[PDB]
RNA sequence: CGCGACCUCAGAUCAGACGUGGCGACCCGCUGAAUUUAAGCAUAUUAGUCAGCGGAGGAAAAGAAACUAACCAGGAUUCCCUCAGUAACGGCGAGUGAACAGGGAAGAGCCCAGCGCCGAAUCCCCGCCCCGCGGCGGGGCGCGGGAAAUGUGGCGUACGGA
RNA sequence: GGCUAAAUACCGGCACGAGACCGAUAGUCAACAAGUACCGUAAGGGAAAGUUGAAAAGAACUUUGAAGAGAGAGUUCAAG
RNA sequence: AGCCUUGAAGCCUAGGGCGCGGGCCCGGGUGGAGCCGCCGCAGGUGCAGAUCUUGGUGGUAGUAGCAAAUAUUCAAACGAGAACUUUGAAGGCCGAAGUGGAGAAGGGUUCCAUGUGAACAGCAGUUGAACAUGGGUCAGUCGGUCCUGAGAGAUGGGCGA
RNA sequence: CGACUCUUAGCGGUGGAUCACUCGGCUCGUGCGUCGAUGAAGAACGCAGCUAGCUGCGAGAAUUAAUGUGAAUUGCAGGUUGAUCAUCGACACUUCGAACGCACUUGCGGCCCCGGGUUCCUCCCGGGGCUACGCCUGUCUGAGCGUCGCU
C-alpha cells in the first residue's frame, strides 16, 4: 500500500535486500557447494507472508 | 466443595463422571489459603498456617510468612533453611502441614499408598517392568 | 547524504554544521526502500554546494 | 515452483447429480 | 458462489507479526497472539504439540546469553582475575 | 592398544578432528621429517613446516634431489607449494602442483627465535625419554 | 480364545507399560560407582572400619525366624546404660545406638 | 601507525580522545572513497581505521571501568556493574560467612562430644 | 531404532472414494511430501514392522557347572596335537605340547 | 478544643533488598478423559494414564514411629531381590492387586513451641576507627535509631529434662 | 510444629566414550544454506537434495555458427 | 600362511557349463578398492500383486487442443533473423456508467534507465511486469499522529486448584 | 530388396538402480548438572573492500583487549616489538520481549543535571540520569465520633 509503518517498510526492505544473486567469486571458493541463491523470491510467485 | 467446571450439565462421557455437584476437592480449604497468601507475596515463604475464623460462607486463616532475604532470619542458623532454593513456594508444591494431610503419607498399614516418596513415586515403582540383563 | 535512521533533522544539521564547518538552511529526509534515511541539506546561499562537495572529495 | 496439491475434489456423484442415477 | 468469486473479497487482513515471536500471527482484533499469546506474561506452549515445540526451544535461537553461560561454567564462574601477563 | 578412556578410537570421529581443525592444529599436522644429517645434529624427527624451508619432495611425480624452496604453505588444503614443484596450465601459465608435507623432507631450517626454541624442547624431551629408557 | 487344555492366565500388560520400562543396562556401570564410592568411604576414615560401626546381636521377629540372629540397627540404651558407654559417646567411637530398640529378655 | 593497545594504556584521556577524532575523520574519508570510487588501498584500509577505533575506545572503556571499581572498592553499595556477575541463583544463595555459623547447642555438641580416631583389631 | 521414528508426521487417510490406496496420507501444503504415504512399514519414510526395542533379551545365563565344564573342555583339548593343529595353529616345531616354560 | 502516647490504616521516583519469565528428561502438588477391553454394554477396565494448571532442584520427595508385629520380637526414610500375580478387590465377570517378616545398597541423626529459670541476658540498621575487602564479613567505639515483654536469646524435647 | 545427607531417578542441557545398529527411498524431519524452501488467515503442516579427479591439471589455440551447439588440438591412468 | 591396482565389488553378455530346482561357477567386456569359501552365531534375510509407497518411463500422441468480447493493411528502421518490436500512413474499436485520468485495500520494487536473449512470458519476439546491473519516494500546511464511537481493557473489588 | 511391425544382439540416448564409500544419525553407557530485573529464552534489524544464504557478531558490530600459540588468511585484491588460530578471566553488548514512564503508532509525556540557546530569561535543540507492578525491613509524612492521658 502507499500508506504504510515504519515496522512494515523495515520488513520489505530486509526482503528487497536479500533477494540479490550470490557474487561470482563466492563459488571459487575451497568448499563450495553453492551454485545460486535458492532463495530467491519473486514477487509474482510467492507473496511474501503478510 | 469443588463443583466440576463444566458448561451446563454436559460431562461427555460415561455415567461415573457425570457427576458435577457433590464433588470435592483433594486439597483442605486451609492449604487453598496458604496457596493464595503465597501466590500473591512470591518473595515470601508461608512458614505454616492456623484457623481463626469462619462463616457460613468464609474460613479464614492466617498464614505465616517470613523473608528468606532478611538478615533477621538469613543469620540465623536455626531458621535458615528456609533461605535456600529448596523451600520456593512449599505452598504449591504440599510441603506445609495443611498441604502434607492431603498426601496421605505416614508410617504403616493405612499408608500404603504412598510407601516411596508420594503415591505418584508409589504408583511408578509398582508400575515398572525391571527387565534386568539376565532375567 | 545518507544518514542513520535515528536521526532527526537536528541532529543532522548540528552534524553537517560541525563536520565540514558549514550553515544550512533546511533538511529533508527520506527512508529509501533499501532502508537507509536519505537528507536532502540545502546550504544557506553564502556556501557553495560545488565548492564544499570539492572540499570532501566528491565529483 | 510451487507443487500444485492434490486435485481438489468437489462432488458431483451421490444423490445430487442427475445424470448417472441407477435404478432403486 | 462459494468458491472462486468470494476469494475476490479477501483484502482486509485479521494477522500481522506478533512483536515477542515474530511469526504473523498476532490477531488484531482479539489483540493477542495465536502462536504465543503475547498480552499474557507467559508462553504459550502445549504438549500436544511435540513438534511446535522443537521449532521454538533454547536450542533454535542465539543463546547469546547462555552459550557464554556454559563457557564461564566449565571454568566455574571466575571474576575479576586476568592470567599472567607476559 | 590404545588404553586412554579419553582418546577416540572411531573412524569419522578422528575425520572429523582432522578436516574439522583449527588453523594452529593445521601447523602441527602438517609437519614433515628432516633430513638424516639435521636428524643427527638436532636429535629432532621431524618439525613443522615453514614458508622459507628447503625442501626435497620424496613421493609421487616431483620426486627427486632436486632440493626447492617452500613457496607459500596452504593450511586451509593440507598442503604446500614449492618452489620449483609446478605444471603447465592450459593457456600456458605455471600452476603450483600441492604437496602434502608428510612426503616432503627438510633440508634446510628456518631458525627465527620460536623454531630454535621449538628444536630445543624437542631434543631436550627426546633426552629425557632416552635417560628414563637407560 | 483358549486351545485345548492351558492354564488360564491373566497377563498384567493391560495398560501402557512400555512407557514404564526399567531396563538394566545401568548393572555393571552401578557395581563399578557403587564399588569406587564405597572405597573412596573407606581411604578417607583411614584407620576406621570400612563397613561402619558394630551393630548389635538382634533375633528376628516372627516365628518363621525366630530361629535366626541378625545384625540390629543399634545397641539398645539399657545395654549402653549397663557397659558404661554414654549413649552420645557411643557414636564417636563407632557403637550404633538406636533410643527405640527395648529390652524384654 | 599499527596502532597497538599496549602503547595505548599509559597515555592521558585527552591524548586518547584526540586519537580517537583523528581515526573518526579519517574513517569518514575512507568511506567517501568507497562511495567516489577510489583505490583498492583505501578499500582494504577502511578494515584497518574500524580495528584501530575499537582497539582505544576499548582501552578508555577498561581504564574507565577499573578506575571506578577502584573508587567503589571498600563502599558497601558499589553499583551493579561492579558487583559480581556470576549466575543469578549464586547470588541469592548464604555468604561464605552465613553458611558458616552454627547455633550454640550445636557448638556445644562439636565441642563435647567430637568423631575420634579408632581402629578396631583383627 | 528411535520410538518416535515414522510417528511424527500428522497424517489422515483419504478414506473411500478419491481413487487412491487408502493409506495415511501428509497432510495439506504445498510440499513434495503432502498426501504422500505416511504411517506403515511399506511407505517412503514411516515406521518399519516391529521397530527394534532396547528390551529385547541380549544377555544369556549359563550354569557354572556348565561353564566349568566348558573351560575343562577347552583345556582339555589344548593338549593334543591333532586338535590344536585342527584349531590351525604351526606347532610341527613346539618340543612338547603342555608346552610350560620357567617362571623367569 | 490543643498536645501526647498507643492501636489500626494509608501515601511516597523514600533507604536497601526480594518475586515476576524461561526450560521442563527426571521430581512435587492438583485436575483429569475417551479411544480400548468386557467378543453388546451402563459398574468395572484403559486409569490417577493422555491432554490441562501450578512449583522446584541437581536430584526432588520421603524421613528419625500417634510403625510393624503377636516373636525368644524387630526399629527413620529411600532403592534392589523376594514376598507375589500372593492376601484381597471385581456385572466375583473381564480384569485388577499390596504390605509385613527375610537378604542386600546406603546408613546420621536432630531442633522447636509449651513447662520453667536467668536484670532482654536477644536481633536489625546507621555514624567513626582497625583488618579484609569479585560470596560486605570480623573486632571495637557510639547518653545513635529501631524491633521485642501481644516474648528475643541461653539451658532444655519424650532417648526424659531442670 | 520443624530440619536432615547417602544409597535412588534423568529420552532436556554441557562434555565425553562405545556399538554383532543404519548406510542417502535406510538412519532423526533434517549426512547438504533443515524446522530451510514451500503451503495455510491462523493454530499448524513441512520437503527434495551426498560422490569429477590424486591434483583443476576445469579443455589455451584454430575453425563453422547470431549464439546455444559442434569439429580439431590439449590435460589426465582415464573425459569410455 | 584365502583372493585382489599383473585389477575387488557391482553391471553387460548371440560365450562354456553344472544342478530336478532354489541357484552357482567359469570366459569376454565395463569398472576402479575392496571381497569371498568353510565351522558356528545373529537378524530389519528372499515379492508379481496389497485401488501397495517413492522415483522414473510408455502407448494414447505429434493427439485433444492454442475458437467469448468485429480488424487489420502498406512502407521504412534497427537487427543474424520480423505476421507480432519501433516510426509513419491507412482502416477500425472502447465511445465520458470508457479499454480514459486519478485513488482506498492489497501487493512490494512490479516504478525508471541501460544491457541480455539461457530459462519463463502455452506461436514467436529485436519485446517484457523476465533476467543482470544501476538509479528513484524530499512536507509546520497531504495524511498519520490527537479525539472519541460501537466496542476493548487495567487498577480497587469479587471469584478461582 | 522396399516401408511398417516383432524378436535378438552391438553401440548411443533416457533414467538413476546397484556397488563401494560416509565430517550424519540411532541406541547404550559415563561425568557434569549451569538461565533470568547485574535483563533471560525467543524474536527484529543491522555488521565484511568485493557478501545473497549459512555461520559469527552488536554501532567497538565475520569482532576489542588479555593469555597461550608462533608465520599466516586466502576466492580475488590491499597491506617476530607478533601474523593466524585457539582459549577466553578484562571491556563492550542496537530494538522488542518477564519487558519496566504511558501506549505499542515507535506516538505522547513528567522530574533533575549538563552543553549550544543563554548571559538562570522563558522557551527551543542535543546529551545524560531517573520515571513498572507486587512485596519485606526501616524512614518520613499523615488519617481516624479506635482506646486512652494531660490541660
Ligand atoms: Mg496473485
Ligand atoms: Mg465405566
Ligand atoms: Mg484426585
Ligand atoms: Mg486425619
Ligand atoms: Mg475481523
Ligand atoms: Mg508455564
Ligand atoms: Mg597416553
Ligand atoms: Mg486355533
Ligand atoms: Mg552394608
Ligand atoms: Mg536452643
Ligand atoms: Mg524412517
Ligand atoms: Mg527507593
Ligand atoms: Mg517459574
Ligand atoms: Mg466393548
Ligand atoms: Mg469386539
Ligand atoms: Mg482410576
Ligand atoms: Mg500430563
Ligand atoms: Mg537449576
Ligand atoms: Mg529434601
Ligand atoms: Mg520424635
Ligand atoms: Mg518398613
Ligand atoms: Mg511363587
Ligand atoms: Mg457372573
Ligand atoms: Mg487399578
Ligand atoms: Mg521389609
Ligand atoms: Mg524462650
Ligand atoms: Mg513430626
Ligand atoms: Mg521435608
Ligand atoms: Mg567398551
Ligand atoms: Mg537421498
Ligand atoms: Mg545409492
Ligand atoms: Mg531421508
Ligand atoms: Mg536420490
Ligand atoms: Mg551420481
Ligand atoms: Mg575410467
Ligand atoms: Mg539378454
Ligand atoms: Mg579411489
Ligand atoms: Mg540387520
Ligand atoms: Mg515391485
Ligand atoms: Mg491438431
Ligand atoms: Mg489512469
Ligand atoms: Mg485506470
Ligand atoms: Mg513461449
Ligand atoms: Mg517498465
Ligand atoms: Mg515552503
Ligand atoms: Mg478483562
Ligand atoms: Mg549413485
Ligand atoms: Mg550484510
Ligand atoms: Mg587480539
Ligand atoms: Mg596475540
Ligand atoms: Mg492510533
Ligand atoms: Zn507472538
Amino acid at each position: 500500500s502507499s500508506h504504510k509503518t515504519f515496522r512494515i517498510k523495515r520488513f520489505l526492505a530486509k526482503k528487497q535486500k536479500q533477494n540479490r544473486p550470490i557474487p561470482q567469486w563466492i563459488w571459487m571458493k575451497t568448499g563450495n557447494k553453492i551454485r545460486y541463491n535458492s532463495k530467491r523470491r519473486h514477487w509474482r510467485r510467492t507473496k511474501l507472508g503478510l | 466443595g469443588r463443583k466440576r467446571p463444566v458448561p451446563k450439565g454436559a460431562t461427555y462421557g460415561k455415567p461415573v463422571h457425570h457427576g458435577v455437584n457433590q464433588l470435592k476437592f483433594a486439597r483442605s480449604l486451609q492449604s487453598v489459603a496458604e496457596e493464595r497468601a503465597g501466590r500473591h507475596c512470591g518473595a515470601l515463604r508461608v512458614l505454616n498456617s492456623y484457623w481463626v475464623g469462619e462463616d457460613s460462607t468464609y474460613k479464614f486463616f492466617e498464614v505465616i510468612l517470613i523473608d528468606p532475604f532478611h538478615k533477621a532470619i538469613r543469620r540465623n542458623p536455626d531458621t535458615q533453611w528456609i533461605t535456600k532454593p529448596v523451600h520456593k513456594h512449599r505452598e504449591m508444591r504440599g510441603l506445609t502441614s495443611a498441604g502434607r494431610k492431603s498426601r496421605g503419607l505416614g508410617k504403616g498399614h493405612k499408608f500404603h499408598h504412598t510407601i516411596g516418596g508420594s503415591r505418584r513415586a508409589a504408583w511408578r515403582r509398582r508400575n515398572t517392568l525391571q527387565l534386568h540383563r539376565y532375567r | 547524504f545518507i544518514v542513520d535512521v535515528k536521526a532527526n533533522k537536528h541532529q543532522i544539521k548540528q552534524a553537517v554544521k560541525k563536520l565540514y564547518d558549514i550553515d544550512v538552511a533546511k533538511v529533508n529526509t527520506l527512508i529509501r526502500p533499501d532502508g537507509e534515511k536519505k537528507a536532502y541539506v540545502r546550504l544557506a546561499p553564502d556556501y557553495d554546494a560545488l565548492d564544499v562537495a570539492n572540499k570532501i572529495g566528491i565529483i | 515452483d510451487p507443487v500444485p496439491y492434490q486435485p481438489p475434489f468437489l462432488c458431483q456423484w451421490g444423490r445430487h447429480q442427475p445424470a448417472w442415477k441407477p435404478l432403486m | 458462489t462459494k468458491g472462486t468469486s468470494s476469494f475476490g473479497k479477501r483484502r482486509n487482513k485479521t494477522h500481522t507479526l506478533c512483536r515477542r515471536c515474530g511469526s504473523k500471527a498476532y490477531h488484531l482484533q482479539k489483540s493477542t497472539c495465536g502462536k504465543c499469546g503475547y498480552p499474557a506474561k507467559r508462553k504459550r506452549k502445549y504438549n500436544w504439540s511435540a513438534k511446535a515445540k522443537r521449532r521454538n526451544t533454547t536450542g533454535t535461537g542465539r543463546m547469546r546469553h547462555l552459550k557464554i553461560v556454559y563457557r564461564r561454567f566449565r571454568h566455574g564462574f571466575r571474576e575479576g582475575t586476568t592470567p599472567k601477563p607476559k | 592398544m590404545k588404553f586412554n578412556p579419553f582418546v577416540t578410537s572411531d573412524r569419522s570421529k578422528n575425520r572429523k578432528r582432522h578436516f574439522n581443525a583449527p588453523s594452529h592444529i593445521r601447523r602441527k599436522i602438517m609437519s614433515s621429517p628432516l633430513s638424516k644429517e639435521l636428524r643427527q645434529k638436532y636429535n629432532v624427527r621431524s618439525m613443522p613446516i615453514r614458508k622459507d624451508d628447503e625442501v626435497q619432495v620424496v613421493r609421487g611425480h616431483y620426486k627427486g634431489q632436486q632440493i626447492g624452496k617452500v613457496v607459500q604453505v596452504y593450511r586451509k588444503k593440507y598442503v604446500i607449494y614449492i618452489e620449483r614443484v609446478q605444471r603447465e596450465k592450459a593457456n600456458g601459465t605455471t600452476v603450483h602442483v600441492g604437496i602434502h608435507p608428510s612426503k616432503v623432507v627438510i633440508t634446510r631450517l628456518k631458525l627465527d627465535k620460536d623454531r630454535k626454541k621449538i628444536l630445543e624442547r624437542k631434543a631436550k624431551s627426546r633426552q629425557v625419554g632416552k635417560e628414563k629408557g637407560k | 480364545a483358549p486351545s485345548r487344555n492351558g492354564m488360564i492366565l491373566k497377563p498384567h500388560f493391560h495398560k501402557d507399560w512400555q512407557r514404564r520400562v526399567a531396563t538394566w543396562f545401568n548393572q555393571p556401570a552401578r557395581k563399578i560407582r557403587r564399588r569406587k564410592a564405597r572405597q573412596a568411604r573407606a581411604r578417607r576414615i583411614a584407620p576406621r572400619p570400612a563397613a561402619g560401626p558394630i551393630r548389635p546381636i538382634v533375633r528376628c521377629p516372627t516365628v518363621r525366624y525366630h530361629t535366626k540372629v541378625r545384625a540390629g540397627r543399634g545397641f539398645s540404651l539399657e545395654e549402653l546404660r549397663v557397659a558404661g558407654i554414654h549413649k552420645k559417646v557411643a557414636r564417636t567411637i563407632g557403637i550404633s545406638v538406636d533410643p527405640r530398640r527395648r529390652n524384654k529378655s | 601507525a599499527k596502532i597497538k593497545a599496549r602503547d595505548l594504556r599509559g597515555k592521558k584521556k585527552e591524548e586518547l580522545l584526540k586519537q580517537l577524532d583523528d581515526l573518526k575523520v579519517e574513517l569518514s574519508q575512507l568511506r567517501v572513497a568507497k562511495v567516489t570510487g577510489g583505490a583498492a588501498s583505501k578499500l582494504s584500509k577502511i578494515r584497518v581505521v574500524r580495528k584501530s577505533i575499537a582497539r582505544v575506545l576499548t582501552v578508555i572503556n577498561q581504564t574507565q571501568k577499573e578506575n571506578l571499581r577502584k573508587f567503589y572498592k571498600g563502599k558497601k553499595y558499589k553499583p551493579l556493574d561492579l558487583r559480581p556477575k556470576k549466575t543469578r541463583a549464586m547470588r541469592r544463595r548464604l555468604n561464605k560467612h552465613e553458611e558458616s555459623l552454627k547455633t550454640k547447642k550445636q557448638q556445644r555438641k562439636e565441642r563435647l562430644y567430637p568423631l575420634r580416631k579408632y581402629a578396631v583389631k583383627a | 531404532v528411535s520410538e518416535l521414528a515414522g510417528h511424527q508426521t500428522s497424517a489422515e487417510s483419504w478414506g473411500t472414494g478419491r481413487a487412491v490406496a487408502r493409506i495415511p496420507r501428509v497432510r495439506g501444503g504445498g510440499t513434495h511430501r503432502s498426501g504422500q504415504g505416511a504411517f506403515g512399514n511399506m511407505c517412503r519414510g514411516g515406521r518399519m514392522f516391529a521397530p527394534t526395542k532396547t528390551w529385547r533379551r541380549w544377555h544369556r545365563r549359563v550354569n557354572t557347572t556348565q561353564k566349568r565344564y566348558a573351560i575343562c573342555s577347552a583345556l582339555a583339548a589344548s593338549a593334543l596335537p591333532a586338535l590344536v593343529m585342527s584349531k590351525g595353529h604351526r606347532i610341527e616345531e613346539v618340543p612338547e605340547l603342555p608346552l610350560v616354560v620357567e617362571d623367569k
